[PDB]
């Protein structure tokens, strides 16, 4: 599950690069950063799709690759604390992406 | 279950090297921490190598002063000195570094902790 | 520093760094190497009981200890983590008497 586990990496890094790149989006011309995080939560709805819990058996392993990517704890939190006060995880964090996509 | 041997005494000046064997546990995809303290005052940590002993970090007093490496085979893992002083006696604890490293991506956090503690060998 | 607390009510140690890391803490028995207790800053490790319990909010980790016994005269130490050197940051340990 190699493959898996490095899509998972990247899943949650895409995810924390575009919750930064969508701060400027959210706080109120970024409308080319909209349709490009529509059209890449689409491509990920699409992948997930192509492959086929709980956070702290399968959210939390996936630590330490993650973190050499971004190396910062506390946007790490910032997600698993939105994803705690939001409710396998995966549908939920999916789940998150669409109620962001659409704000 | 960890166990130690190489402790002792040592005049200042260096070559004195600990040793840390890993009884029972999977040495091969965790982390290895070693940690000394001084009697009567708190931790201080001085080394970290990964699962695949690729990355290694080390101290603002430590770096390049003192060395590490370990033998995945016979689950032993060593530290080597050199310009010890009086500031160096301590009682160095090999710590299994937690967590379940992907790869060779270890590194100390207080995320995953350090779970598995050793008894230690005495430095003076 | 210390807090000197009697024995049965919440003991509030605090390091208070002003960066966020995750905070794991250590209970140092005296001559007996530490042990892990609190990781990840909620989760907790089997074998010692629920009454350890931890938190770091506001940039503040506090160890809420419920019920603290005389088996927990011991120095609890921060873990921290500095990213940008990569050097972890342990805490300078609280002498948390118990009378």
């Amino acid at each position: 599950h190699n493959f898996f586990e490095m899509w998972v990496t990247y899943l949650l890094t895409e995810t924390i690069t575009w919750k930064d790149k969508l701060k400027t989006c959210m706080n109120n011309e970024c409308n080319k950063n909209c349709v490009c995080f529509d059209k890449w939560v689409k491509q990920k709805e699409d992948e997930w799709n192509s492959i086929k819990g709980n956070i702290n058996i399968y959210f939390e392993s996936f630590f330490f690759h993650v973190m050499k990517k971004l190396n910062k704890e506390a946007k790490w939190n910032k997600l698993m604390d939105e994803l705690r006060n939001k409710i396998d995880a995966i549908e939920l964090l999916l789940e998150y992406l669409k109620e962001k996509s659409t704000i | 279950q960890l166990v130690e041997s190489g402790g002792g005494l040592a005049q200042p000046g260096g070559s004195l090297r600990l040793s840390c064997a890993a009884s029972g546990f999977t040495f091969r995809d965790h982390g290895m921490t070693w940690v000394r303290q001084v009697s009567g005052k708190g931790l201080e940590w001085l080394s970290y190598i990964t699962a695949g002993s690729k990355m290694s970090y080390y101290s603002d007093s430590v770096r390049g002063r003192f060395t590490i490496s370990r033998d995945n085979a016979k689950n032993s893992l060593y530290l080597q000195m050199n310009g010890l002083t009086d500031e160096d006696s301590a009682i160095y604890y090999c710590v299994k570094g937690g967590g379940n490293c992907p790869s060779d991506t270890c590194y100390p956090s207080g995320y995953f902790g350090l779970d598995v503690w050793g008894q230690g060998t005495t430095v003076t | 520093p210390s807090m000197s607390v009697s024995p049965g009510q919440t003991a509030m140690i605090t390091c208070s760094m002003n960066k966020y890391s995750y905070i794991s803490w250590y209970q140092q028995r005296p001559g007996q190497s530490p042990a892990l207790v609190i990781y990840q800053d909620t989760r907790r490790p089997s074998g010692i009981p629920e009454r350890f319990s931890g938190s770091n909010s506001e940039n503040t980790a506090i160890l809420t200890i419920t019920g603290t016994r005389d088996l927990d005269e011991a120095d609890y130490f921060c873990q921290g983590w500095d990213s940008n050197v990569k050097a972890v940051l342990f805490g300078g340990g609280t002498k948390l008497t118990v009378l």
